[PDB]
């Protein structure tokens, strides 16, 4: 069905590395230079109490509308990845199911700034302070300190395209029905990733980068400060939260 | 159901 599905030679391997960062390229939502250029505008002491000010409800839409936004770009990027297309309805789901947040959170490190440790959200970057008034501090403080250690590998574009690839193409997901044909295309895409940085000599950030229960534990957390959410404000998430997010974190 | 995901990867 696919030519990832198989072991794959030097040259394949190459064209694999061109075809993932393309796909990125077309897919990354927020321009790199765009995010570099807005780091000089931060919200005001004003702007920052203004959303400490709002109420738990409409900070949970807020950000549960730009996550949304960000899966929907991560759904992009799976439809344009070389072999996702050609697995099954089912393993493409559970895939982007367990995934896509994940991918977010790796995107993320982009739109945060480690000189001042602020984030990109609606116009302006802000601290952590900004989210307060969701209720949850130890989930947001974690996603910062990710994206902190994140930044700190000083990621190209390239290795952000092929990471994010990895971190997707998953072949111990639960509920995996082809799991061999996943398994084959993670291990191309773990040689094209081990590939680029070889060429590029920054093979020294595998050590570097973070284990992958850190990942799923950030999202075990967001599903779980979601729960207590949904008990305090059940109609809030039935009536205004995005139908794709109530899909892959409601059930 | 998966409706809006099934949706989203059938829109070709
Ligand atoms: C692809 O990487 C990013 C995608 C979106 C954003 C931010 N976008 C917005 O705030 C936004 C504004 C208006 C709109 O219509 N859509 C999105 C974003 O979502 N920022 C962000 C940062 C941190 C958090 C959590 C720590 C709560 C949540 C959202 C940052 C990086
Ligand atoms: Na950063």
């Amino acid at each position: 069905e696919n030519l990832y599905f198989q072991g794959a030679s030097l040259t394949e391997i190459e064209h694999l590395v061109q075809s993932v960062c393309k796909s990125y390229r077309e897919t990354c939502q927020l321009r790199l230079e765009d995010l570099l250029r807005q780091r000089s505008n931060i919200f005001s002491r004003e702007e920052v109490t203004g959303y400490q000010r709002k109420s738990m409800w409409e900070m949970w839409e807020r950000c549960a509308h730009h996550l949304t936004e960000a899966i929907q770009y991560v759904v992009e990027f799976a439809k344009r990845l070389s072999g996702f297309m050609e697995l099954c309805q089912n393993d493409q789901i559970v895939l982007l199911k367990a995934g896509a947040m994940e991918v977010v959170l790796v995107r993320m490190c982009r739109a945060y700034n480690a000189d001042n440790r602020t984030v990109f959200f609606e116009g302006k970057y802000g601290g952590m302070e900004l989210f307060r008034a969701l209720g949850c501090s130890e989930l947001i403080s974690s996603i910062f300190d990710f994206s902190h250690s994140l930044s700190a590998l000083h990621f190209s574009e390239d290795e952000i395209a092929l990471y994010t690839a990895l971190v997707l193409i998953n072949a111990h997901r639960p509920g995996l029905q082809e799991k061999r044909k996943v398994e084959q295309l993670q291990y191309n895409l773990e040689l094209a990733f081990h590939h680029h940085l070889c060429k590029t000599h920054r093979q020294s950030i595998l050590a570097k980068l973070p284990p992958k229960g850190k990942l799923r534990s950030l999202c075990s957390q967001h599903v779980e400060r979601l729960q207590i959410f949904q008990h305090l404000h059940p109609i809030v998430v039935q009536a205004a939260f995005p139908p794709l997010y109530k899909e892959l974190f409601s059930g | 159901k998966h409706k809006i995901l099934h949706r989203l990867l059938q829109d070709s």
